[PDB]
DNA sequence: CGGGGGACAGCGCGTACGTGCGTTTAAGCGGTGCTAGAGCTGTCTACGACCAATTGAGCGGCCTGCAGACCGGGATTCTCCAG
DNA sequence: CTGGAGAATCCCGGTCTGCAGGCCGCTCAATTGGTCGTAGACAGCTCTAGCACCGCTTAAACGCACGTACGCGCTGTCCCCCGC
């Protein structure tokens, strides 16, 4: 069958970033576990604090605390806006 | 609030290497473990603080703290659990 | 017929009820199968009794009738397989195993 | 005529032996309190307590020290010394994996 | 309100090891965090087990799984030969 | 049978160089075979118990990605 | 041939794909060279540059596995 | 604050290391060959979700006698030393 | 070696008290019983990869000679941490 990944996503951020860089496979495997830990461990720290305030929706806001409480410091911050300047251009889009 | 990190007596810092099974002791390293203390508050108050905020709250609970210490490794047992 | 609890049927203090209702609740999965529930309440159960006989067992060491928790963590952290089952856990109240090193002996 | 004082060191072991049978805590509570008070002052003003995060915070400090403290002996005894210092504390946070 | 414990079947269980055995309140709020971090961890356990094998329920046979990851040996065999004979016990009748 | 003499001393000398080691004791080697052994134990027993819970007879990558994540030794690289 | 060997103990006749074996050796490895370092600095705290097994036992000691 | 004893610096040594060369070996590679078991599919059946009615187990509130804590004062023990 | 001396600790009555544990009313979560849809149990199929084997080839380990520096033991100094 077909397995799905991260590859085309990541590709296209790097061509963002680096337009000339290319990449092994090796590194986009290693780019997609990173990105699915990621994954994870956000949305198992967003599912126990929503069961910790006694709710039955997880919203963005559980988001953004997760990830104040997963990520260090400079790099909470920007990712706090990066998740809220998209909300927000959603939201209005 | 300015200058408690001094209320950490000498005399508890020995009776915490005591307890350790400590005998000696040198002067250099009660600041040293003063300073380790306060990071490692400051690591544990700040999670609390987040997760009683995020309950939209203005008192930090004991409950909260325990899911600091959880989420840093450290699980705390008789404190509500 | 009369009501007959789920833990008699399985002979258990447990409350394999209360275990299956919070189980549905955790979230950890869709359905719940039937024995589940049954078998963590007799994990559960029996890992108490370990740890309870070891308690008593320092409580009645120390002389006392009511077990307290620094018989809690003499118990656990002298018994070795539970010391590694609680490897990180820190018991309020708990006290140190009293040990010194051999260097610093009076010779 | 003569204060009887006792050789450097078994005060210490016998101070030891106190302190490994005893549970309770070692840090005086008001000092404890105005320091956590005031390291969170700089996250959230006007922040309320509830005491039982107040001493169960005392509990796992003191804890986390004394595990601290049980690895720096250590360290320096493999320093064939007697005396910790600093650089035994820092070589054990490093190692731990703190560092 | 209300909050609900295992209070009661921790004194049961401590009357039928040691029958005249005292317990204070603390040691006691002890027991309940350690059942409920052990029953946390089994359960989470057991769900990652369900997720990795694209299954719907948690059976028996994953708890005896995670029962196994989670103990150290003769606690493991013990705690499995526990809950084995418990269920063969529930079933029959 | 002795597999665990399969680790030459030479493979031992470069794991430390790699690790930044200049001067090596004699009887390093042996404590190095045994701790391996150690660990060696504890990633394969839970690895296993992954495959039998399976029903399968081979033991896959992705089952030992599992049991180092369950023992706080996350690996990349394999899926 | 060792990890295979080491795979008897808990089940016979166990089949390995090549990819698990790769993941265990990448594992070890890298493990034992964290191990040595650690050992390096301990032994240097001793104020030596040769490493002896008890460093290796105090590093584990500290590190929590012991 | 006095002082002892621990930290530390310096020196001698002898040996267990490191370095390099000749040798043996087994790892690695390419190839061939076999099949067990992984992986996928169709089926249907048993099993778990769900709901209505029932009720008694467990939770809340109350009360108490005793485990244990806290005295005090002799008994005993441990250490330090002068001999 | 070895008693005294002093300090420290243990211990055993005697006293007090908070809470551990038991009792009680109630109520809501567990139970019972029945319905129904569907998850996976199961049988069956395919063919991949894992296992086995063999013959070269050559890098790598091995054994060994050898020599030196370092880990270690010892010593003296002084300062700084402990007992009070």
């Amino acid at each position: 069958t077909r397995k799905e990944s991260y590859a085309i996503y990541v590709y296209k951020v790097l061509k963002q970033v680096h337009p000339d860089t290319g990449i092994s496979s090796k590194a986009m495997s290693i780019m997609n576990s990173f990105v699915n830990d990621v994954f994870e461990r956000i949305a198992g720290e967003a599912s126990r604090l929503a069961h910790y305030n006694k709710r039955s929706t997880i919203t963005s806001r559980e988001i953004q605390t997760a990830v104040r409480l997963l990520l260090p410091g400079e790099l909470a911050k920007h990712a706090v806006s990066e998740g809220t300047k998209a909300v927000t251009k959603y939201t209005s889009a | 609030l300015r200058d408690n990190i001094q209320g950490i007596t000498k005399p508890a810092i020995r009776r915490l290497a005591r307890r350790g099974g400590v005998k000696r002791i040198s002067g250099l390293i009660y600041e040293e473990t003063r300073g380790v203390l306060k990071v490692f508050l400051e690591n544990v108050i700040r999670d609390a603080v987040t997760y009683t905020e995020h309950a939209k709250r203005k008192t930090v609970t004991a409950m909260d703290v325990v899911y600091a210490l959880k989420r840093q490794g450290r699980t705390l047992y008789g404190f509500g659990g | 017929a009369k009501a007959k609890t789920r833990s008699s049927r399985a002979g258990l203090q447990f409350p394999v009820g209360r275990v299956h209702r919070l189980l549905r609740k955790g979230n950890y999965a869709e359905r719940v199968g039937a024995g589940a529930p049954v078998y963590l309440a007799a994990v559960l159960e029996y890992l108490t009794a370990e740890i309870l006989e070891l308690a008593g067992n320092a409580a009645r060491d120390n002389k006392k009738t009511r077990i307290i928790p620094r018989h809690l963590q003499l118990a656990v952290r002298n018994d070795e397989e539970l010391n590694k089952l609680l490897g990180r856990v820190t018991i309020a109240q708990g006290g140190v195993l009293p040990n010194i090193q051999s260097v610093l002996l009076p010779k | 005529k003569k204060p009887h004082r006792y050789r450097p060191g078994t005060v210490a072991l016998r101070e030891i032996r106190r302190y490994q049978k005893s549970t309770e805590l070692l840090i005086r509570k008001l000092p404890f309190q105005r320091l956590v008070r005031e390291i969170a002052q700089d996250f959230k003003t006007d922040l309320r307590f509830q005491s039982s995060a107040v001493m169960a915070l005392q509990e796992a400090s003191e804890a986390y020290l004394v595990a601290l403290f049980e690895d720096t002996n250590l360290c320096a005894i493999h320093a064939k010394r007697v005396t910790i210092m600093p650089k035994d504390i820092q070589l054990a946070r490093r190692i731990r994996g703190e560092r």
